[PDB]
């Protein structure tokens, strides 16, 4: 058979370890809840690069409209999720 | 920049709505209540039908002209025919250069 | 390839054409020709069913074959003297073949060479 | 043949006194019954038809028309009961006794001996099917319908029955038998020109002939479904068996009167078949099928050989199921959502498969898949036609391809892609639309094994 | 035969795969070394191509040009 | 079952072409943050891969150990 | 700088090389803003109907219905005889009757006088 | 043909299904060591296509070679030909190096 | 897909979606993880060069001639990821989705299995009965006079409210339903 139904959690932790692959992101000092642009102080070419490396990572490709407003990790997170119908 | 404050309390609010669909789309233990040799194929697949065409070709297909015509056998100098004993010369003595 | 080239680009008129050969009787520079034989029957070839394009100068060497390969059957290795004979026997008549093609080309720019060129010791 | 036509009678006031809530039970299985006796017209004698009477006669060009009228009679109520469960007793009867008048014409028709018998019935077939359209037609266009069915008819039908009384008071008989025996060649005259299309118009009209097809769409679109299924099955065929029979008296004329009729027929088979690739409506499509197949018919009765005349009589018989089977299968999915548009429903084979596997071999009979009798012939057609002539195999070539086209078309856009959202009253299939299907599909299919029953005289 | 992803890592690898894959490769190797030491002319050619101006003309049958 | 994944403290570019790579961005003024996120396809597994013609010469070194083998065995055999 | 892309019917114009999504003004906006106006009233009409838990059936469309009509039936009513309408009612529906009448009868012509002449190799062609 | 191309097109399918229904070579790293009895299969699949000697392409594929070239033809067939004998090398050199050599560009989900 | 689009893109929005299509050309161009991640950088310079224009009419221009420049050396066969737009799955599983109200039609036998899902599934149907007036109402309370402007829906905003027209949307069959 193929792979294991996604679980929110495995999500997460993939996204984070993504996110702390990047150079722009403090590790220590990352969370799942922390703003992009405001906490983080990105800019839009970053946030782009970002939804790529999460398409890179989960291996689907988001839409320019829906992805414009991820965010911070969580909302990637919500995304997923919800588009690969994970509910725990 | 991102979500309006109504868009994500509704996305948040349609997830949670979907996400306990999602969960009850789950089967209980017991949900589908249905209500109440080693040589067997090689003898009905192989052996019955290959009786029931040679039984057919044999006294059927054969029995009227022209149905089943094989090309002639090949003849070659020095054999010898089943049917009358013939036997046909051999080939002329090769140059042999050998 | 050269022989194209030949054809082609140089003279036609020096080059044999394949269709059309030979154009020379076959007893023009020869003064005795022995002419080919057979080992074979008609008979033979006929009750052997080698195939119509089979039935040349070698067939006798295939029929040593196939009676050969049909007498030792389950041994499908067994015949290499009978495949090497016909094998040897057919390019013996490539070679013949190759003989008479350049025979015919040597003779054409034979005749041209000494044609015209009587046609030079006639001009003077 | 009395014994096949008095319990068709019988039919009848079997259903004029039969109670209220019986009257399919009853029609369908005495409906049956008839089909299986006339079953043993099928055995033919071989040199000459089978004469029962002065009056009736059987052919082997005849016994398959007659047991494909037949067997259609009971489906047709099957098609029936559905749309008409709200109507009143005495309107059901009605309707039935109309289906049960136009078996009856449809039967004597076949057999008459002469030609002016012929003519009455085949004339008399007008009014139950005009009743037919014009009372039960869903639509308001019914109407218009009715009245383009009639007139198309009539304006070749007064031309033929003056024809065929000069030719009774110059020859002295009508009767098919003396007509044959005593053939004498047709000179070449203005007058024997006009006898000619007087003779051949009706039933061009009747097959249609393209550019006088203009009625079909009408007749075929807006009649309920059983008004379709035998417009298409049966009433289509009376052109080509009347061709048929009266080709016999044409001779020597017909090899240059039939030139413009070739033309018209191949080039408008080509025409209605690419009609077909852009069509929104589904029993348009149909429809405009129809009118491809009986072009090539036209063509095979024209050229007047042996193989041209069975291919004729088989494409006859198998367009006949073909069409009214594909007839049934738009009505079923026009029950469900009150709509012919055809991209309306969509991907209706993951919402009702085994009505998909019907959809799949209702087309792979329309585009004639070997070696079906739709295949037979047109393959027999198409190879008359190129002994006529070598450069019909452009015009029958293409149209090969043109039919496999829309045929594909129509099932790949009704069942296959997604289903349409909003649509939520697609009911399981019931146990009578599959029966119905079945009936029409497995006759064809054993029809295969044996050709020549429905290969025709010249076999 | 359990296997689990790995996420980021060179996937789980079994004896059995190994060994067939390498036997199958040497295979195919030994088959063609044993076929070309044993019929090298299929591939190389066996009879001697011929050169035709090898050809003496009394062998050929041509005349010296004077006749 | 119910794997997690390595840390992430160990992705590091130097020794694959990501280090390359970074050398040259240097020498532009520029800079990449994303080579710690490939470095894993060269790191561990993938660290040695053959070149074409050593792919096609993989059963090699058997196969010509075994044939020598089996016409030595020839070379010794028609000796009786 | 670059070769330049032209358009043609059967590959159109992308949108990015399109010289009017590039100069805008606000009664450009103003039109957007009315399209999005008329596809959300549309989008609400649709959806109300789509989710009524009580609504049974197809939604029927009014758009659906003008298409089939004005491909059927109102096309007769809007048609009048001219210059153009005549000749190519002319040319596409008369010229390929006589262009195949000319063809076949050129053909069998051919044919039927080659078999006056004993020439035409009918040997074996008894099935016709 | 039908043994070889048949193999080849049943090692491209365990490479899709391993790669999570991913066709595209450019995301196919280096396979060779991680499928390796897939990659030995689509090798020897290859050697076959391309008429190594003592295959079963070879009898098949080098015989027609040889007699389209000392044949009474037309010589832009011939030409053709050859060049087109050419080309399945290259192509099948393309699929092993981009499919099977390199390093990973797939998903890190393995 | 999921969020109501506006009535046009800002030079932003396509100074972005440019961006992110270069991007993914270049990576389909440049096969190797390592080569393209040294002309995504490069990218990334020459794209933040005129970051700071202040010009919009320059900064048009630039936008311009940046399309023409990405559609003479786009690729002509950029990677797709399989269950997009053009992807070789993309409507692969669209055969194994089946609508919900398909279950209202089965026999009692094939419901007799089954009694605990269609016990819930009963549940859920007076849920969306009982919330479907008020949906209705707010609704209409919401929307401005001259119709809805964008396709943007209002949340619930009382205790037991549900966001409404939300069964279509929570009640999807799925993306690999069999
Ligand atoms: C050639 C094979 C030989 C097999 C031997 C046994 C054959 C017995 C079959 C008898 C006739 C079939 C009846 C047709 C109606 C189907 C009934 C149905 O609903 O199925 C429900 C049943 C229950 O399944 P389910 O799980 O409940 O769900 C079904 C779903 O609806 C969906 O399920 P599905 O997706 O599986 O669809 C059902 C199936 C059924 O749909 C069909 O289309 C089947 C009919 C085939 C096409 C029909 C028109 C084409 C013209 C050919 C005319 C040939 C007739 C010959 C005489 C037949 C006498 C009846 O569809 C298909 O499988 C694809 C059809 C493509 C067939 C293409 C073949 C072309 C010609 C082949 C050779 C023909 C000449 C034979 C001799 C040649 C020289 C030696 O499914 C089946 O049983 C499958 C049917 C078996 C397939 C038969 C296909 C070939 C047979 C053709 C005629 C037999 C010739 C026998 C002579 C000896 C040789
Ligand atoms: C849209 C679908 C409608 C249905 C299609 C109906 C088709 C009807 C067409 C009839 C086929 C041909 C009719 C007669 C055959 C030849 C016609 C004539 O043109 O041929 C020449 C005739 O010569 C001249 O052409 C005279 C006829 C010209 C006058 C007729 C007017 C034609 C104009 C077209 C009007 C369209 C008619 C259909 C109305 C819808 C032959 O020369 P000739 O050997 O000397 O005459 C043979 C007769 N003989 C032996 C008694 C002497
Ligand atoms: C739904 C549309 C169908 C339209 C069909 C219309 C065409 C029908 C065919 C022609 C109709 C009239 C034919 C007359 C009936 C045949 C009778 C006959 O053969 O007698 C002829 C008589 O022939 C005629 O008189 C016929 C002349 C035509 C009169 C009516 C003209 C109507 C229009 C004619 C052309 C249309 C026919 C084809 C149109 C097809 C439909 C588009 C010879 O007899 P005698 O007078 O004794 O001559 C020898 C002794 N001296
Ligand atoms: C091989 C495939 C083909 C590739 C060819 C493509 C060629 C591309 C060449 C480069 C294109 C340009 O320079 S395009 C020149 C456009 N100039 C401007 O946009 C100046 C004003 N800046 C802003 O508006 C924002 O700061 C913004 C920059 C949007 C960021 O915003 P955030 O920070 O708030 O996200």
């Amino acid at each position: 058979s193929d792979a294991p139904p996604l679980t929110l959690e495995a999500i997460k932790d993939r996204v984070l370890y993504v996110l702390k692959l990047y150079d722009k992101i403090d590790p220590e000092k990352l969370s799942v809840n922390s703003h992009f642009m405001k906490d983080l102080g990105l800019d839009s070419l970053d946030q782009v690069e970002i939804i790529m490396a999460m398409e890179d990572e989960f291996g689907f490709e988001i839409p320019d409209i829906d992805a414009e407003k991820l965010m911070c990790p969580q909302e990637i997170v919500d995304y997923i999720a919800d588009k690969k119908d994970v509910y725990e | 920049s991102g979500y309006t404050p109504d868009e994500k309390l509704r996305l948040q609010q349609l997830r949670e709505l979907r996400r306990r669909w999602l969960k009850d789309q789950e089967l209980s233990p017991r949900e589908p209540v249905l209500p109440p040799r080693h040589s067997i194929f090689a003898v009905t697949h192989v052996l019955i039908p290959v009786w029931i065409i040679h039984y057919y070709l044999k006294y059927h297909v054969t029995a009227k002209p022209y149905t089943v015509v094989e090309r002639k056998p090949r003849i070659f100098p020095g054999d010898t025919i089943l049917e009358t004993g013939e036997v046909i010369p051999l080939m002329k003595e090769f140059p042999d250069q050998h | 390839g050269a022989h194209l080239a030949r054809r082609y680009l140089g003279d036609a008129s020096k080059e044999p054409d394949p269709l059309r050969m030979p154009t020379f009787p076959p007893d023009y520079g020869f003064p005795e020709r022995k002419e080919r034989e057979m080992v074979a029957t008609q008979q033979e070839m006929n009750d052997a069913q080698l195939m119509l394009q089979q039935r040349d100068y070698c067939a006798h060497y295939l029929i040593q074959l196939l009676k050969c390969k049909r007498d030792s059957f389950p041994n499908f290795l067994a015949c290499k003297h009978e495949q090497h004979d016909w094998d040897y026997c057919e390019h013996l008549d490539y070679v013949k073949r190759m003989k008479e093609f350049e025979r015919e080309r040597r003779l054409l720019q034979r005749k041209k060479r000494r044609e015209q060129r009587e046609a030079e010791m006639a001009r003077g | 043949m009395l014994k096949i036509i008095i319990p068709t009678t019988m039919l009848l006031p079997m259903t004029w006194m039969s109670k209220h809530n019986m009257i399919w039970i009853n029609a369908t299985v005495h409906s049956l019954l008839i089909s299986l006796i006339s079953l043993s017209l099928l055995n033919q004698l071989g040199e000459n038809s089978l004469n029962f009477s002065l009056t009736f006669f059987s052919d082997s060009l005849s016994a398959p028309l007659l047991v494909l009228t037949t067997w259609l009679l009971p489906l047709m109520l099957m098609a029936s009961q559905s749309h008409l469960s709200k109507e009143t007793t005495t309107r059901k009867k009605l309707y039935i006794t109309m289906l049960i008048l136009l078996q009856l014409f449809l039967i004597m028709t076949f057999t008459a001996t002469e030609l002016i018998l012929f003519y009455i019935l085949f004339e008399a077939t007008l009014v139950p099917t005009l009743i037919i359209i014009t009372r039960w037609g869903n639509q308001t266009e019914r109407l218009n319908a009715g009245l383009y069915f009639l007139f198309y008819t009539l304006a070749g039908s007064l031309p033929l029955l003056v024809a065929l009384v000069y030719i009774q008071n110059t020859t002295g008989s009508l009767n098919f038998l003396i007509i044959h025996y005593w053939s004498h060649p047709l000179s070449n005259s203005w007058s024997n020109i006009f006898m000619w299309l007087a003779c051949i118009m009706a039933f061009m009209v009747k097959m249609p002939l393209y550019g006088l097809h203009l009625w079909l769409p009408k007749a075929h679109v807006e009649a309920p479904i059983a008004g379709s299924m035998v417009l298409a099955a049966v009433l289509l065929k009376l052109g080509g068996y009347g061709m048929m029979r009266i080709t016999t008296i044409l001779n020597p004329l017909t090899n240059y009167m039939a030139y413009p009729f070739l033309m018209l027929s191949m080039w408008g088979m080509i025409m209605t078949s690419s009609i077909c690739l852009r069509q929104t409506d589904l029993k348009s499509l149909i429809a405009y099928s129809s009118v491809s197949h009986m072009a090539l018919v036209i063509v095979a009765i024209m050229i007047q050989t042996p193989w041209s005349f069975m291919g004729a009589t088989a494409l006859m018989i198998a367009h006949g199921l073909t069409s009214s089977m594909l007839f049934c299968l738009a009505n079923t999915n026009y029950e469900r959502v009150h709509s012919r548009t055809m991209i309306l429903a969509r991907g209706l084979q993951t919402l009702l498969p085994l009505m998909a596997t019907w959809w799949l071999v209702a087309s792979l009979t329309n585009l004639a898949l070997p070696p079906s009798i739709n295949l037979i012939g047109e393959l027999f057609i198409i190879t008359a036609s190129f002994s006529w002539s070598n450069i019909t195999i452009i015009l029958m070539g293409m149209n090969m391809m043109i039919t496999a086209l829309y045929s594909l078309y129509m099932l790949i856009t009704t069942q296959r892609g997604k289903y349409t959202h909003h649509i939520n009253n697609i009911k399981p299939s019931f146990t009578r639309e599959n029966a119905l299907m079945a009936l029409h599909i497995l006759p064809l299919l054993l029809l295969t094994l044996n050709p020549k029953m429905i290969l025709g005289p010249l076999y | 035969v359990h296997i689990e992803p790995r996420y980021r890592q060179f996937p789980q690898l079994t004896r059995s795969q190994l060994i067939q894959a390498e036997f199958f490769s040497a295979t195919m190797w030994f088959w063609i070394l044993w076929r070309f030491w044993h019929d090298s002319d299929a591939v190389l050619g066996h009879f001697p191509y011929p050169d035709p101006s090898q050809w003496t003309d009394e062998e050929l049958g041509i005349l010296p040009d004077d006749e | 079952s119910k794997m997690e994944l390595p840390d992430y403290k160990q992705w590091k570019i130097e020794g694959t072409p990501l280090e390359t790579v970074q050398e040259k961005l240097a020498a532009r003024g520029l800079r990449d943050p994303w080579g710690r996120n490939e470095a894993w396809r060269y790191s561990g597994g993938f660290a040695n891969n053959v070149s074409f013609v050593g792919a096609l010469l993989k059963g090699f070194k058997w196969g010509f150990a075994a044939f020598v083998v089996a016409v030595g065995a020839e070379y010794y055999l028609e000796s009786q | 700088s670059f070769p330049k892309y032209k358009p043609s019917r059967l590959a159109t114009l992308p949108a990015t090389l399109d010289p009017a999504e590039y100069d805008i003004s606000p009664e450009t906006r103003k039109a957007q803003a009315e399209r999005l106006a008329i596809r959300s009233r549309l989008k609400r009409e649709y959806l109300l109907q789509y989710n009524d838990p009580n609504r049974l059936g197809v939604i029927e469309d009014p758009a659906l219905i003008r298409w089939t009509y004005a491909r059927s039936a109102n096309i007769y009513p809007n048609f009048r005889p001219t210059p153009k309408t005549s000749l190519l009612g002319a040319l596409f529906g008369i010229g390929p009757l006589f262009f195949w009448y000319y063809v076949f009868k050129t053909d069998r012509d051919k044919k039927e006088k080659l078999i006056q002449e004993g020439k035409l190799d009918q040997t074996f062609n008894i099935s016709y | 043909h039908a043994f070889f191309k048949a193999m080849l097109f049943m090692c491209s399918g365990s490479i899709i299904h391993s790669l999570n229904d991913e066709q595209d070579i450019r995301k196919m790293g280096g396979l060779y060591k991680a499928m390796p009895f897939t990659t030995t299969a689509l090798i020897i699949g290859s050697l076959a296509l391309t008429g190594m000697p003592y295959l079963t392409g070879f009898y098949s594929k080098d015989l027609i070679i040889e007699a389209v070239n000392m044949s009474y033809t037309n010589a832009w067939a011939l030409l053709m030909t050859l060049i087109a004998t050419s080309l399945t090398a290259a192509y099948s050199t393309r699929i092993i190096f981009f499919a099977f050599l390199g390093k990973p560009r797939f998903p890190p989900l393995v | 897909a999921f969020s109501a689009p506006a009535a046009y893109l800002t030079h932003q929005q396509k100074v972005l979606r440019l961006y992110k299509r270069a991007l993914r050309h270049l990576e389909s161009w440049c096969v190797h993880r390592d080569k393209y991640r040294y002309f995504a950088c490069l990218m990334r310079a020459r794209f933040d060069e005129h970051k700071n224009e202040k010009d919009m009419v320059k900064a048009t221009q630039l936008l311009r001639q940046a399309e023409e420049e990405f559609w003479y050396g786009q690729h002509p066969q950029p990677y797709i990821f399989p269950e997009s737009p053009g992807g070789t799955s993309y409507e692969r599983y669209e055969c194994y989705k089946v609508p919900e109200w398909c279950l209202d039609d089965w026999h009692p036998s094939e419901k007799a299995m089954y009694p605990d899902y269609f016990a819930k599934r009963e549940q859920w149907k007076r849920l969306r009965r009982e919330s479907w007036e008020r949906e209705v109402k707010q609704l209409q309370e919401e929307t401005p006079p001259g119709g809805p402007r964008t396709e943007a829906l209002p949340p619930a905003r009382k205790e037991g409210d549900l966001p409404p027209l939300w069964w279509h949307i929570v009640t999807r069959p799925r993306e690999r339903p069999m």
